[PDB]
């Protein structure tokens, strides 16, 4: 993707993250676990659910029409309607398979930039507690338990409760 | 001592094949069909009123051929004309038969 | 092709220790938790736990921490679940079930066929099979009795009667002994022209029997 | 824990009839975190192990029948089969799986209602083979009658028994949905050949009378 | 039974924007066009590992 | 946006930035003050208008056409007529549709990068010396009067001459 | 582009690098050279031979048609034929633009993508070994030879191996 996190940093997906689309795991000083991200996968699926609402909104209605099959042949004027016809079916064919492509190249593209907004996220709030291990993986240099993992991901994380220690340990 | 944090997406074990852009085929977790490509094989009498023609063309209801008559001044939003259809009565053309049969059915 | 091929049947002794092991293929082992269920005869599933299977961590079901340690090896896309000090309450059938996520949030999709361990100071022992010997119908049969471990098969004339069979689920005695027994509706009128024959397997003794029942 | 519990324990339901179970955890089991319910459902035929219909409370399992769904939320669920077929005899199981332990509920058996069929009954004298062996068997038959509830009663010269027998009963049979038992009483040779009269008394809703059936050593 | 789209082949549904089941139709219509299936994506990129 | 920025790691816009799309807001030792950054500005700007001007460029030019209205029912050839007219206009009004859906994620997307690129501009020109708060902010770890934030804003801090200050009060 | 690297913080292309689409330039104490980076060329160039090759697939074959010119004057039918084919031509017409101009966009934004990912993976890599300049250009604060820009280049930079020395040179 564009933005190069789904597909790129992040080497792969996660088969067993089955209550989200986006989430965290982590190992600390009281084991390791897994939870997904709320507001990120909500965010992608709102996305995707507008776009499709679109797409599926409002098929037209018609009623009286042209003939389509015919069972003599006539010339010109039945040229004329078979050509309207063939003609137009071609370029809604062509609106439809433009259509799909342009989406999906675009519901791609908002996935990867909604991990990547993510992980954005996750390192702003780590401030220099952290580093980017470079695999969509934070290193952490404080102790950090369950309730300290948390409150990073839900967003309360107090960057300079840990940072004497976290510096200290990055740097000395 | 300290602790690792990952961030990460989700994955099937097989997902599903769409076109984009850039590639003819790629796997994504989920895609929806846009196309439908099948039917019942049969007309629903609703919302809309059907008259099912059967051995009567439209044509032949107007003009009043015998065996048709029971189709007198009766109504439709779609008149189904029928393959076993048939004349009975006197053998007759009409100039234009297309366009009566369409401005009629209209 | 998701797979999970469990350990055979295993038969031991009151404070004994078992282990069995569950081999995974189809899918990428280390993405999905491991779980151990097992379910006692006749009764409802009881979770023992689980393990985490790309780190190895478990915890267990309190009522298991004591004697329970469920293993992997990842090289062998394996998981091992071992049970110490066994007791007759332990007797039941031992399923390896893949999480449908690790970190257990998650339902079961694909559960192992099980592997029944069956725990009494019992010994292997063979079945004595005796006749249950003969309105319009009458029933005959056979009495498989004072065996050890289960399970036992029966069949009537080698496979070829098997309309109005009832072969019965086994009952365990005060000895300790499981006794079984197997039946079919057959026409009076049979009797003493149709021979009746039925067939009895208890692979943990090595026995295979097969005895004629008559009036 | 979290406890499930599910309700009735056993449910009766007529072909292509609609049958409806339920479930209560002990504790919610809904996540406001993640807005799903951490719930499935699972059917468990004899001898083989369970298979996921339902999960997140209300998603079905692929290649399940759509004849399946369930819903609810929290601690209120509900597994509907909205017509029932032959192979959908079997048992049914709730499991929550938002916290460690994992816990089932009990489990509800479902089986094919039928109109009430009686029991047929045979008895069996112990063979002289066995009897060799210092012990006897004998054997109460009760084939194919419905329902499933049916009181066995061994006469030994008319002073009635307990203690000294054992029941077992068929899974409902796939052809006609009745059921069938064996009981069998036991004694040593010595009390054995002491009394006469061995009898074995049927109590079922198909049988007007109670049916004894019986022989004299 | 009810349908508000209907072909000479019989009913359609018309949740989808397409259709290729004919190009008569009569009512609210899916517009009819040559492909037979057309995915719109509605997760990420799959991405399975081992 | 895909960027995160506009409507993400920026809380909300400033209703008081009126002479600029995007800019600076500031607190120093000599108060407080704002600018517009007139580069990314003007970038959004650029990009707008050279779209909006592909958009508004040359309707095309029709003449004699065909009749669009009836007043008597004539059949075949009149629906014929009818039904080319209604199938051009589904179609263009598709077009339109299509046209402003696409444009108008366009224009979203690329406003949310111009504010991306604004600030990831900055941070590099800040190097060691400051620290990202979060929140579309900078906490600059060294005094910096308004020459110094005007430094910034016109791309020639110096961050070499802030750089032991600014260690020192980090770390 | 929406990613702010080429035509951005990269001031300009490189006329010299002649092997690849995105790569290296470095200096150290063994001297100055070049390297394509082969991994992210590629990736531009499988999109872009993906996207043209969806755009020249499967051309439409048609036979019998209508006529399209005409030397009677005629009226009626001849204006309906006459304005069907005019109209197809401006729907198709339409489509051509508009199909080249989203392309040509998406082509100019992937490509600024591909050379923003690259940049972001060095960076990772590099730890806090290096400091990013602000004009595509990473300061490695430690002594690094050719073997150790190879390394970072084939991604085997190993950063604990220099985070001491480099540290020391930072801080
Ligand atoms: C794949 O995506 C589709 C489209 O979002 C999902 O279909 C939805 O299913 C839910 C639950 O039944 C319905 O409430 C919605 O109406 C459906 N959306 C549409 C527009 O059809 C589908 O569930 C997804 N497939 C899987 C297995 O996750
Ligand atoms: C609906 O009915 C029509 C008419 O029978 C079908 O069109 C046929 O399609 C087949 C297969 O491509 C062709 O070989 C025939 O020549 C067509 N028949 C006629 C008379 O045109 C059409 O396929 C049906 N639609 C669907 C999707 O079932
Ligand atoms: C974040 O998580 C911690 C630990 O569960 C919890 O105590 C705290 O309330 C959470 N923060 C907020 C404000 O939700
Ligand atoms: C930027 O702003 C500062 C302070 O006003 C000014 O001193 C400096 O000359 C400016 N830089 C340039 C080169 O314009
Ligand atoms: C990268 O380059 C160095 C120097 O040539 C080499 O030793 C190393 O093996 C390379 N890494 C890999 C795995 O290609």
């Amino acid at each position: 993707g564009l933005f190069g996190a789904i597909a790129g940093f992040i080497e792969n997906g996660w088969e067993g993250m089955i209550d989200g689309w986006y989430g965290f795991r982590h190992q600390n000083s009281e084991g390791t676990g897994q939870a997904a991200d709320l507001k990120s996968t909500q965010a992608a699926i709102d996305q995707i659910n507008g776009k499709l609402n679109r797409v599926i909104e409002k098929t037209n209605e018609k009623f009286h029409q042209i003939e389509k099959e015919f069972s003599e042949v006539e010339g010109r004027i039945q040229d004329l309607e078979k050509y309207v016809e063939d003609t137009k079916i071609d370029l809604w064919s062509y609106n439809a398979e433009l259509l799909v492509a342009l989406e999906n190249q675009h519901t791609i593209d908002l996935t990867d930039s909604e991990m990547n907004k993510l992980f954005e996220k996750t390192g702003r709030q780590l401030r220099e507690n952290a580093e980017d291990m470079g695999n969509g993986c934070f290193k952490i240099y404080h102790k950090c338990d369950n309730a300290c993992i948390e409150s990073i991901r839900n967003g309360t994380y107090d960057h300079d409760v840990y940072r004497d220690e976290a510096l200290n340990n990055r740097f000395q | 001592p300290g602790a690792t944090l990952c961030l990460g997406h989700h994955a099937v074990p097989n997902g599903t094949l769409v076109k984009t852009i850039t590639d003819d085929q790629i796997e994504v977790t989920n895609a929806t069909e846009l196309v439908q490509s099948s039917s019942t094989g049969k007309i629903c009498n609703n919302p809309h009123r059907i008259l099912d023609g059967i051995d009567c063309t439209l044509i032949d209801a107007l003009l009043g051929d015998p065996h048709c008559d029971v189709f007198q001044n009766e109504t439709w939003d779609l008149f189904v004309e029928r393959s076993k259809a048939f004349s009975n009565c006197y053998p007759y053309d009409v100039p234009d038969y297309a366009s009566l049969r369409s401005l009629v059915a209209s | 092709q998701v797979q999970l091929v469990q350990s055979g049947a295993e038969v031991k002794k009151p404070g004994a220790s078992v282990k069995l092991s569950c081999k995974a293929s189809g899918y990428t082992f280390t993405a999905y938790s491991m779980h151990w269920v097992r379910q006692a005869p006749g009764q409802s599933l009881e979770w023992l736990g689980w393990i985490n299977t790309a780190i190895g961590n478990t915890q267990y079901s309190q009522k298991f921490q004591d004697r329970v340690t469920i293993t992997r090896d990842t090289s062998a896309r394996t998981s091992y679940m071992e049970l110490s000090s066994l007791r007759s309450g332990d007797t039941a059938v031992y399923f390896c079930a893949r999480g449908a996520s690790w970190d257990a949030r998650g339902w079961s999709g694909y559960w192992g066929k099980g592997t029944l361990v069956t725990v009494s100071s019992a010994s292997t022992k063979g079945p004595s099979v005796f006749p249950l010997a003969p309105g319009g119908t009458a029933a005959l049969g056979c009495l498989v009795k004072d065996y050890f471990p289960e399970p036992v098969t029966v069949s009537w004339n080698s496979g070829a009667l098997t309309s109005g069979v009832h072969t019965f689920p086994a009952v365990l005695q005060s000895s300790g002994l499981y006794s079984l027994s197997s039946v079919v509706t057959v026409p009076s009128s049979s009797l003493g022209t149709q021979t009746y024959i039925c067939n009895v397997n208890h692979k943990p003794s090595n026995t295979k029997v097969d005895k004629r029942v008559e009036p | 824990d979290i406890q499930m519990t599910q309700s009735p324990d056993s449910l009766a339901v007529s072909l292509g009839e609609r049958a409806t179970i339920n479930c209560k955890s002990s504790q919610s089991v809904f996540s406001s975190s993640t807005n799903k319910n951490y719930l499935a459902w699972y059917q468990q035929k004899p001898g083989q192990p369970p298979k996921v219909l339902i999960y997140w409370s209300s998603t079905r399992e692929s290649g399940v029948p759509d004849r399946f769904s369930a819903s609810g939320s929290g601690t209120d669920f509900t597994l509907t089969i909205s017509s029932l077929q032959a192979a959908d005899v079997a048992v049914y199981y709730c499991h929550q799986y938002y916290t460690a332990p994992w816990t089932f509920g009990q489990g509800t058996k479902v089986e094919i209602k039928r109109t009430v069929a009686a029991p047929s009954v045979f008895i069996f004298p112990p063979s002289d083979e066995q009897l060799k062996s210092g012990t006897a068997s004998v054997v109460c038959l009760l084939n194919n009658f419905y329902p499933r509830e049916a009181k066995v009663q061994w006469k030994v010269d008319n002073a009635l028994q307990s203690g000294n027998s054992q029941e077992s009963v068929t899974e409902q049979d796939s052809k006609d949905s009745t059921y069938s038992l064996s009981s069998t009483l036991t004694l040593s040779k010595a009390d054995y050949e002491k009394h006469k009269v061995y009898a074995c008394e049927v109590t079922h809703q198909g049988l007007s009378s109670p049916v004894t059936k019986s022989f004299n050593r | 039974c009810i349908s508000e789209c209907i072909t000479p082949n019989g009913s359609i549904p018309n949740d989808k924007p397409f259709q290729n089941v004919n190009k008569i139709t009569y009512g609210a219509c899916p517009k009819y066009v040559k492909q037979n299936t057309l995915k719109l994506a509605t997760g990420m990129r799959n991405v399975p590992e081992k």
